[PDB]
Order: structure tokens, then C-alpha cells, then sequence
């Protein structure tokens, strides 16, 4: 069995969105913590003194549910590395104060994005944060396999995508999460949270994540085709990468609306489930070494 | 100096006694304050500071809805995250009669002076969360006759043995920093295997509003105690007594133990190493409180039977910032 | 409260999101719920303009599943919503106008859409959104024709051209400004002033020369600009902020108002002098919209709650 | 934060060309300030902010009675110590004309208005000491059209090669700390054995008087330094230039150096691991100025050619406290 959770970017209530999700077989929810579009000023009259609140009440939820069910976000509009000086400057307030916020509420994770190559401010404020208070919430970087820009549709008429294969440029998305890492140290809080494309790339810029430490895969629901039935599905080449994600046991994120207005969501998840439990099973080794991966011991010295 | 987590908002809010016990010392305070006859004409002003998630805001409505007098409510707290439930308390429930002000006490601007300021700013052993500095930041803004509540507050020290304990302070040494530092800050625990050497006896006292020309927050006491068993002295255990209004308390000591209160537990001061205590002999304590404009430390020392090295000497181990 | 008709709520949100006026001299209102227990937004019709925001003085009313983030007048009758839900949405209004009734709901967008324009004809639509992808509908027929996946970071606003329903620029987070013509294989066009300046934020086509159109950057300048021989003709350091909005005048020598997030609307000329600016906002100014009666009035909203009219000299 | 030594003031009061150059920058300005037929009615108030044992307050008489005008001289100065030598100089010999203030400059309640505040409180990298922070406490006190000395400066960096430096900091390791603090951390020094990588480049600005209506004093910059050998990076280089009046400058900038100017070091910001670097390579420096109400610091990293760990992080291994 997996564990799997629902991505949204829109909460219009949080009792009954979780409700739903819950009710869909989801095990945990990624959302905002404050509205998406709710764009706070910090610096300058008069927007900085809006009337509050600036957020939704902790008290909505359990925090048994906050600890466990709900996976934030960062708002998208919060740009550290913007080149406009005062975007930064409010960016890096308006990233401590939601990274402040999922520390109280206790969230057990919280998402942010790379979907670009410069995110050096944004390492440093997350730094920064890390090394303020103690607390062991993790840190999920959304990384694509294939980058935004070379994803697009050949339809600009001078501005043809470049069409000659790079190897270098088909791995940019790594050198993005290796910098991003390096200068936040390696920092055991930071990990991957792996955005699956319609295009799998080279199998030579899959590899590349080898080794890399994936908490999480997120699936567009966009990428599921449909069977003879009506049914969500996948290609054969993305269940070799489910297959190969399952066997290094991380957590699947469902991301985008309904494709299927046929059934549920329920499908894209069962599927998932159905992929699952169609693996092999354990060997008598694979039964043994269950709880010793990556675990590291002293040799013995029996002498 | 950190911002309180939801979760631990939410553990203390479950105590059966410290908020009854705080509408209790409001009411008692606001029929003092507002004659019968003057009953609908008065409209007494109370603020609270460090409102939390706001269980005093409800109290003290709680407390003149059974007084039958009226208030006008500011909500004071510097947690931002705190301050977003607050904000969302006034909007579905408080309406205008609390104000809700996001800030530290001790640089909100008031826009007028206050009837009560109430609080509940305490830690183990008193006065260690720095509540005479916040008041003493705060006090410009209480009407020339104002009620603080707590009005005063004192903390107590008993010598204790433990073996037990004195190896948990051996356990928390660290990477990085002075291999004895362990031992030259003090920890909140639930103290159970342990002996108490002595009675405990007041340390410090604070009392608000401070009317004092010169403030000074800085104290020296030096402490006696009786010692009739043998033994060695490992600690000594810190608690606290508070008057929040005339006869109306909270209590740690366990002499006077308010009966249900779990908010807090006591504290201990260990000392690097234990020091040998024949039957007859006085321990001799000293603590100080220091500080500078940054933050505020304790440092303290034996000097009978035998002496210590003091302790935390500058708060090099151990400060509480401002 | 002395109207608040069947259907409307009790409540208008607090965060107003869109204003627009009616040729016969009304005015629509856009609003999101954007921080409290509840996300969501509410449309308003208000035949009294002086009468707003007032829920009591109105006309017609209805919540919203969620936030609007952006619409715009369909005709006379039709509402068209971009939804924060990911649902662009279309909102028939009564026979009798008094009632707004759901026409269509379509969940086709993976994230918030932000932006919406109708398309001349009145008979399509262009959507933008977060997902990154631009979107064309048929509204009679409630699908989407083409999807577009030209940009490479979130679309900011898609603005339809007034006369020719193949055209209309869109400008995104990926520093790109596309002109579209649905005709050609290939149908966006790169068109910035093409020194990779401060991202695009803001369109508006001029409404007679169907061939200037205006942008705001977000870095507060706005800038004229020539499609046939694009070398950025003219900009002015209009802001202080963001340019969220662009709005010409109904005059046949159009002036252009230009609203920002540090909350100040300004009236710039057809060469974008200051001739007028108002701080009556105090929050970020989300619309501005042109008396079709009064020409020399402007109605503006904010996250301030406030629905402002100006008059400009 | 600290009190310098007597010691370390009669160092420095021997440089030949510092004092020299302040005399000069006060002397032009008094002229542009009171026009001839002024020279006899117009008595400027001139301010020495950090006046030392006194030999800034030495140059302003020096630089009055040689542009024939007239002036009022405050002496402020924190360190008691420094205060000491200050009062004995004005009872002994320079009378009531310099007043002696024993205080902070951010503390200091001006008595009337400044003409001019004077002072030096520079290190190798300009604003290290913490002059912007200081000169912003004390600009409510200088007259709205008042001249700051100095006015304005501006930090610079040079990446170097140096295997000898490398291991100078490396040897730097302390027990209790981390073992990595070291290269967090800027040394004041006469950098000897290594090789300049990249000419210098500016960094961070500050003019005075500040008339910003919001003040902050934080910032980024990114530097990109063209480089043509193959090599090893092992820290940047700091120097500073600074504006006193018009064209009287001070640099340890060495394209520009002031000629016998010894008392300011360069200053060296190491980095944890070596980078290497082939000949047509960029590299990319970054660098935050950061703060809170308590102290100052920096931060810093490397995003090319390869990236290396953002240093000092929170100020965790240094900072400059207020
Ligand atoms: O040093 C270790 N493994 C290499 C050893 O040479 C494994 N051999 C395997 C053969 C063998 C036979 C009899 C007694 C001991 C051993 C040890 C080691 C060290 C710590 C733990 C373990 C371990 C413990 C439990 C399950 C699997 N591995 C193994
Ligand atoms: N100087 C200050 N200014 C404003 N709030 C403060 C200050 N110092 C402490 N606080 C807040 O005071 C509260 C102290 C709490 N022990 C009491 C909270 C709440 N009234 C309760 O009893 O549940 C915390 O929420 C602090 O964040
Ligand atoms: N905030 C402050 N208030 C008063 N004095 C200060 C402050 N900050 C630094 N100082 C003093 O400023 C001086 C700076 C010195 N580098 C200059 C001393 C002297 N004028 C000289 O050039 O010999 C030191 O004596 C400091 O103690």
C-alpha cells in the first residue's frame, strides 16, 4: 500500500476540503497557509498597516491533524530572488513570517519551489530559518524533472525551441537542487519532492536523482492517460519510474484537477495503489535487510 | 526572545485552576473599583498583556459579566502566530470591546492609560521569563492608580539530593561549547527522585506597579538552610508563589500547592559538583540576579560547609534575552 | 441592509478584486474572502453605483464556491469568472436582474486561474492561469477549443485585442510578452521591449489604434508601445510599486489610468504625463472602471473595501 | 561593545596622514559653511562623535584658527577611560570652548544643534564597527542642512589566492565551539603571501545624514569576478574608501591607498573549503549584511564557478553587537 496525499491551491474550508480528501483515500493534504493571493506589504504605508487577520485560525484544526494531515506551502508570489529590491525585501519577510507560522502550527512539512536556476536569498533565508528555534519539520523542495522552459510548446514563432540535444541542459533541474543544498549545507531538514512531467526526460537526466534524498513524487494528474474503459492510467516508461520510486519508499502527491470527470479522484489514486500492489514481492534477503537500509554500522572485530 | 508554539498554548489552556482563579482576582478587583451606583457609568479599561490565544481576554469578560460592570478590553501580544488566532477570536465572537494590538508591551504606543493591566508573564521560578522587565515596560501606560494583576510575585529555593538528577545534568553535556556548561543553567522538571535537604524559603520578590525613582530589577539575597540528615547536596529546587489579587494566589511551593495547577513545574539550579552535608550543618546559598540591557541571568554559589565555584559567572552558560 | 435582495448575501467580502461598468451605466463587483475561516468571493450587481458597497443597497448577489480572481462583463447579461477553484466560470444574470444563476462551471485549469478577457466577437474567451497554460472558449458551447502551454512561468493578465478575435496579447512571470494570432501555425509571437527588463505585470490595447497597446512592469513604470516597429516607444515611472491595472477612458483622445499596489490611482495622457493621482485608497487599488454616462468619472476598488469615484479634470 | 585600551589610541593617534586629512576636510568645509563678512558673528557648533584621548577635537581648533572662523566644540565619547584623558585635556588646556559629554551618541540628549558632527568610527571594511548604526542614533541631532564627517563610504572586495592564509585561519580552531567557526568569521590583517585573484570591486555603501524615510541598513550584493590564471580561492579580500568632505579622502583600497596610511589592515573573509578555478572562469561572491536589534554580521557565499556552503548563517559564528 502507499501513502499518498492530494496538492491543492485552493481552500475555500479547511473542515470540509480535508473531509473530502480523507473521504478520496488520501493519507495528508498540501495547501497554503495563507491565501495564495493575499500578497502582504511590510515595508511601506499604507498596506503595511492592513487590518488583520492575516491568516485562518489555528483552532480549526486538532493539532494531532496539524501534525499529521497537512503539508504547507509557500505562497507562489513570494519571490526572494526577485531583481527588484523591494519585491526581495518583502519576499524575505512574507517567507520568514509563513515559515514561522508552519513552525507553530506544528506542520510536519512544508513545500517550496525551484523553478529556476538562482535561488541563492532563497537558500539563505531558509538557513536562516533552520538554525532559529529548534524543531525537526521537514523541508520539501519542488524540483522538476524537466525544467518549465524546456517543456513549453514549440508555438512562438521567433522563438523556436532549440531543438539539438544538450546533455548538460537536460540536467539543469539537478544543478539547481545541488546548489541549492550545497549552500544550505547539506542540512538533513532539506529534501526532495520530485514534480513528474508528461515527458519523462533522457534516461540519462532520470538517473541524476539517484542517490538524491526523495521524500516525495508529485504526479500532474494531466499525465494520466486514459484506458480502453475510461479509466486513469500510465504509460509504460512512468511505471518503470513508479516502480523504481516505490522501491526507495517515498510519498506520491496527486497535483491538478479531475481529467477524468468519468469517476473520482479516487482513480488516479487506486491506480497508484494498483501499481503497488503489483510489484514483486520481497525476496528472503530483501525480507532480512527490511529495516537496515542506509543504516550505518560499526564493523565487527570478532578478534 | 521565541515565539510559543500552538501546541503549547493549547496544553496550559487546559488548566482547571490558573484562569478561574485569574476571573476570580479580576471580579473581586473591578467591584473595588466601580461603586453600585456607578455601575453603567463606569467603564472600566483592562489590558491584557500577552493575551496568547486569548483564554484571559475571555476571562476578564467572564469576570464583568459577574460583577455586573463594563469594560473596554485591549488584547496585547507580541507572537505574531498567537495574534492571528486573536484577531480571528475578535472578528467571530469579541467584536469592537477588545482591541487587539500586535506588539511588545514594552513599545506599544497606548492610545490611553488603563484601569488593570493583567498578566500572566511567570516561569518556574518567578520572575525567569523576565516579567518585571516587560511590566516595568508597560507601567507608563497604568492610570496613576492602577491595578497590576499579579500585584507582586516571590520565589523560593530548597537545597535537594539526587543522585538521579545530578547524572541527568551530567547526560546533557554537549559538542561544542564548555564541557560543564550543563551544570550552570537551570532546568524545569518534574523533580521525583529526589530528597529536599530543607524548607524552602523566599528568594526574590517583585512588586507591580514599581514606583521606585531609581528601578532596579538586579538582586543579591543570601540563603541558610538547616540541615538534620546526612547527605549530599546535588541542586536546589526553585518555585514560586504569586498574589494575583489581595487573597487571591497561585502557588508551587508545595507547602501552599494550588490543588490542580499542572502549568508549572519546578525548576532546578544544579551545582558541578555534590558537596558532602553532615547531619547539624547549614548550607549557605547565594544567588543574584544580573543583567544588562540584552538579557538577564542568574548566577549563584555555595559557601558553607564548603564552597563552589560560582556559577554561570556572566551568564556565559545560561542568559534569558531581552 | 433596507434592500439585500433573494440569493445575495448577507455579507460582501472584504477584499474587492474587479469593477466594471455596464453600458447602461451599472456596476459589477468582483470580491474574495482572503484571509479568515472562509476562501471565497461573491458577485455583485449595484444600479445605484453611489449605492456600493453597501449589500443593502443592491441590485443582485451570490456567493462564489471560491475566490474570484479576476472577470469580466459577457455582453449585457453574462458574468465571466476566473477562479481561484481552477475553474473558469460563466454567470448568467436574470431576465429580470435580480438574480445571477450558475451558466457554466468548467474545472479545465491545474492551478488558480488568474487573468480573463472576452474576445471581440463576444462569443469567446482567452483564459490565463497559474498552471501556465492560456486557454480558448467557446462560450455557447462551454469547452475549451486550444490550450496553449506558450509560457514558462505563471500568466499574469491575457488581454483580448478590441477588434479581431485571432489576437491578444498575454504577459507571464517568464519576463515573456506574447502577441497572438490564432491564425498562424505558430501562434504567439515574442514581442517585449527586448532588452529582458523588469517582469510584465499589466495590458491594455489602446481602444483606436488597434496597434499600440500599453504594460506595466513591476517595477511600476508603464510603457506605450508600437507592434509594427517595436522599439518601446515611450515609459514613465508612473509607481512606486507593481502596475497592476491599466484602463483607458471611453474619450476619443483616451486617457489611461493606471492603478498599483502602493495604492495610488494616476490619470496619464496619451504621451503618459501626470495629470491626476489619488492616495483615497488605503490598501491596493484592484480596478478602475469608466463612467459610460459620465466621462469624467472613475470608479475605483481596493483591498481597503473602499469603492471610490473621481472625478478627473 | 568593547572598551579599547589606552594602548591601542596611542597607536593609532601616530599616523602621519589620517589626522592630517580630517583637519583639511573640517577646514574646506568651514569655509563653504560661514561666508567671509560671517567670519566674527558666526560661530559654527561642531560635534566629535567618538572623540578618543582627543586628537579629532585637537584638529578642529587646528582647523579654525587656520580658515579664521569660530567654533563650538562637544567632545562625546563612551568609554569612561577615554573620558578620563578627555577631561584632564579641557581642564588643562582647552577650557569651556570643548564641552566633554560622557556617553553613547545614540543616547545622548543634544543640549542645541549641530553644524557639523565629526567622527572616525571605521574598520577595514567601513561599516564593521558599526558606523551606520551609530551616526543614524545621533543625525536627530545635527541641523537640517548639517554636514556629516565623514560623508559617505563604501566597502570593496578582491577574492586571493593563499594556501599560507588558508592554514593561518585553519589553525584558528578552538575547543568548545564549532569546529568549523574559524572560517565564519573576518580577520584584521597585513595579508602578505597570497595573490589577488580579481581587482577590487565596490560592495556596500553608506551616505550621512541618512534622509530615507524608512532606514535599513542591511543589505545584498552580488559580485562577479573575472578571472585569468588557474587557481585556488581561499577568501576575499576587504578594503574601504570613504568620503570626509568633497575631495578630502581616506582609502586602503590599494589602487587608491593613502600614501603612509597604516592604520587600517585589510580584512580577510575566509571560506570552509578551497575552491578551485581555470583561467576564463568567473567567480561569483555574494554578500548580505544582516541585523537584528542586538547586533550586526555578515553572511556570505560563493555560486560560482561551484557553489559552497552560505557562511555564517545567522550570525552563529560572529557578530558585532550594538
Ligand atoms: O560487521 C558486520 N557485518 C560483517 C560481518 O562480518 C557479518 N558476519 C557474518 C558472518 C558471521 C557469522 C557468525 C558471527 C558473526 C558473523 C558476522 C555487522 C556489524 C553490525 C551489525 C551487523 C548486522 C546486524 C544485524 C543484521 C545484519 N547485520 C553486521
Ligand atoms: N513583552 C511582551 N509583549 C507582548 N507579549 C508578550 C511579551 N512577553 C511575553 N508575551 C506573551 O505573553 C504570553 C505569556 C503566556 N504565559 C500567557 C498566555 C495566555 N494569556 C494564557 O494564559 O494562555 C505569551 O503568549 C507571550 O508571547
Ligand atoms: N556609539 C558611540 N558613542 C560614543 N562613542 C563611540 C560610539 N561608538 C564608538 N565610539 C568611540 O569612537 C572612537 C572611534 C575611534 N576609532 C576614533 C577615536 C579618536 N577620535 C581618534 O581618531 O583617535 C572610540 O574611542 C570609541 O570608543
Amino acid at each position: 500500500r502507499v501513502s499518498s496525499g492530494r496538492d491543492l491551491n485552493c481552500v475555500p474550508e479547511i473542515a470540509d476540503t480535508l473531509g473530502a480528501v480523507a473521504k478520496q483515500g488520501f493519507d495528508f493534504l498540501c495547501m497554503p497557509v495563507f491565501h495564495p493571493r493575499f500578497k502582504r506589504e511590510f515595508i511601506q504605508e499604507p498596506a503595511k498597516n492592513r487590518p488583520g487577520p492575516q491568516t485562518r485560525s489555528d483552532l480549526l484544526l486538532s493539532g494531532r491533524d496539524w501534525n499529521t494531515l497537512i503539508v504547507g506551502k509557500l505562497s507562489p508570489w513570494i519571490r526572494p530572488d526577485s531583481k527588484v529590491e523591494k519585491i526581495r525585501r518583502n519576499s524575505e519577510a512574507a517567507m520568514l513570517q509563513e515559515l514561522n507560522f508552519g513552525a507553530y502550527l506544528g506542520l510536519p512539512a512544508f513545500l517550496l519551489p525551484l523553478n529556476q536556476e538562482d535561488n541563492t536569498n532563497l537558500a539563505r533565508v531558509l538557513t536562516n530559518h533552520i538554525h532559529t528555534g529548534h524543531h525537526s519539520s521537514m523541508f520539501w523542495m519542488r524540483v522538476p524533472l524537466v525544467a518549465p522552459e524546456d517543456l513549453r510548446d514549440d508555438i512562438i514563432e521567433n522563438a523556436p525551441t532549440t531543438h539539438t540535444e544538450e546533455y548538460s541542459g537536460e540536467e539543469k533541474t539537478w544543478m539547481w537542487w545541488h546548489n541549492f543544498r550545497t549552500l544550505c549545507d547539506y542540512s538533513k531538514r532539506i529534501a526532495v519532492a520530485l514534480e513528474i512531467g508528461a515527458d519523462l526526460p533522457s534516461n540519462h537526466v532520470i538517473d541524476r536523482w539517484l542517490g538524491e534524498p526523495i521524500k516525495a513524487a508529485i504526479l500532474p494528474t494531466s499525465i494520466f492517460l486514459t484506458n480502453k474503459k475510461g479509466f486513469p492510467v500510465l504509460s509504460k516508461m512512468h511505471q518503470r519510474l513508479i516502480f523504481r520510486l516505490l522501491k526507495l519508499e517515498v510519498q506520491f502527491i496527486i497535483t491538478g484537477t479531475n481529467h477524468h470527470s468519468e469517476k473520482e479522484f479516487c482513480s488516479y489514486l487506486q491506480y497508484l495503489e494498483y501499481l503497488s500492489q503489483n510489484r514483486p514481492p520481497p525476496n528472503a534477503y530483501e525480507l532480512f535487510a527490511k529495516g537496515y537500509e542506509d543504516y550505518l554500522q560499526s564493523p565487527l572485530q570478532p578478534l | 526572545m521565541d515565539n510559543l508554539e500552538s501546541q503549547t498554548y493549547e496544553v496550559f489552556e487546559k488548566d482547571p485552576i490558573k484562569y478561574s482563579q485569574y476571573q476570580q482576582a479580576i471580579y473581586k478587583c473591578l467591584l473595588d473599583r466601580v461603586p453600585e451606583e456607578e455601575k453603567d457609568t463606569n467603564v472600566q479599561v483592562l489590558m491584557v498583556l500577552g493575551a496568547g490565544r486569548g483564554p484571559l481576554v475571555n476571562a476578564s469578560l467572564r469576570a464583568a459579566k459577574q460583577a455586573d460592570r463594563r469594560i473596554k478590553l485591549y488584547a496585547v501580544e507580541k507572537n505574531p502566530n498567537a495574534v492571528v488566532t486573536l484577531e480571528n477570536w475578535q472578528f467571530e465572537e469579541w467584536g469592537s470591546q477588545v482591541t487587539v494590538v500586535s506588539s511588545d508591551m514594552r513599545e506599544w504606543v497606548a492610545p490611553e492609560k488603563a484601569d488593570i493591566i493583567v498578566s500572566e508573564l511567570l516561569g518556574s521560578f518567578a520572575d525567569n521569563e523576565l516579567s518585571p522587565e516587560c511590566l516595568d515596560g508597560a507601567q507608563h501606560f497604568l492610570k496613576d492608580d492602577g491595578v497590576s494583576i499579579p500585584g507582586e510575585y516571590t520565589s523560593f529555593l530548597a537545597p535537594i539530593s539526587s543522585s538521579k538528577l545530578y547524572n541527568e545534568v551530567r547526560a546533557c553535556r554537549e559538542k561544542d561549547r564548555d564541557p560543564e556548561a550543563q551544570f550552570e543553567m537551570p532546568y524545569v522538571v518534574r523533580l521525583h527522585n529526589f530528597h529536599q535537604l530543607s524548607a524552602p524559603q523566599p528568594c526574590f520578590t517583585f512588586s507591580h506597579p514599581n514606583r521606585d525613582p531609581m528601578i532596579d530589577n538586579n538582586r543579591y539575597c543570601t540563603l541558610e538552610f538547616p540541615v538534620e540528615v546526612n547527605t549530599v547536596l546535588h541542586g536546589f529546587a526553585g518555585y514560586f508563589e504569586t498574589v494575583l489579587y489581595q487573597d487571591i494566589t497561585l502557588s508551587i511551593r508545595p507547602e501552599t500547592h494550588s490543588p490542580g495547577m499542572f502549568s508549572w513545574f519546578p525548576i532546578l539550579f544544579p551545582i558541578k559538583q555534590p558537596i558532602t552535608v553532615r547531619e547539624g550543618q547549614t548550607i549557605c546559598v547565594r544567588f543574584w540576579r544580573c543583567s544588562n540591557s540584552k538579557k538577564v541571568w542568574y548566577e549563584w554559589a555555595v559557601t558553607a560547609p564548603v564552597c563552589s565555584a560560582i556559577h554561570n559567572p556572566t551568564g556565559r552558560s545560561y542568559t534569558i534575552g531581552l | 441592509e433596507w434592500n439585500l435582495p433573494p440569493n445575495a448575501p448577507a455579507c460582501m467580502e472584504r477584499q474587492l478584486e474587479a469593477a466594471r461598468y455596464r453600458s447602461d451605466g451599472a456596476l459589477l463587483l468582483g470580491a474574495s474572502s482572503l484571509s479568515g475561516r472562509c476562501w471565497a468571493g461573491s458577485l455583485w450587481l449595484f444600479k445605484d453605483p453611489c449605492a456600493a458597497p453597501n449589500e443593502g443597497f443592491c441590485s443582485a448577489g451570490v456567493q462564489t464556491e471560491a475566490g474570484v480572481a479576476d472577470l469580466t462583463w459577457v455582453g449585457e447579461r453574462g458574468i465571466l469568472v476566473a477562479s481561484d477553484s481552477g475553474a473558469v466560470e460563466l454567470w448568467e444574470l436574470d431576465e429580470n436582474e435580480t438574480l445571477i444563476v450558475s451558466k457554466f462551471c468548467k474545472y479545465e485549469h491545474d492551478d488558480i486561474v488568474s487573468t480573463v478577457s472576452v474576445l471581440s466577437s463576444g462569443t469567446q474567451a482567452v483564459s490565463g492561469s497559474k498552471d501556465i497554460c492560456i486557454k480558448v472558449w467557446d462560450l455557447a458551447q462551454q469547452v475549451v477549443l486550444s490550450s496553449y502551454r506558450a509560457h514558462a512561468a505563471q500568466v499574469t493578465c491575457v488581454a483580448a485585442s478590441p477588434h479581431k478575435d485571432s489576437v491578444f496579447l498575454s504577459c507571464s512571470e517568464d519576463n515573456r510578452i506574447l502577441l497572438w494570432d490564432t491564425r498562424c501555425p505558430k501562434p504567439a509571437s515574442q514581442i517585449g521591449c527586448s532588452a529582458p527588463g523588469y517582469l510584465p505585470t499589466s495590458l491594455a490595447w489602446h481602444p483606436q489604434q488597434s496597434e499600440v497597446f500599453v504594460f506595466g512592469d513591476e517595477n511600476g513604470t508603464v510603457s506605450l508601445v508600437d507592434t509594427k516597429s517595436t522599439s518601446c516607444v515611450l515609459s514613465s515611472a508612473v509607481h512606486s510599486q507593481c502596475v497592476t491595472g491599466l484602463v483607458f477612458s471611453p474619450h476619443s483622445v483616451p486617457f489611461l489610468a493606471s492603478l498599483s499596489e502602493d495604492c495610488s490611482l494616476a490619470v496619464l495622457d496619451s504621451s503618459l504625463s501626470e495629470l491626476f493621482r489619488s492616495q483615497a485608497h488605503r490598501d491596493f487599488v484592484r480596478d478602475a472602471t469608466w463612467s459610460p454616462l459620465n466621462h469624467s468619472l472613475l470608479t475605483t476598488v481596493g483591498w481597503d473595501h473602499q469603492v471610490v469615484h473621481h472625478v478627473v479634470p
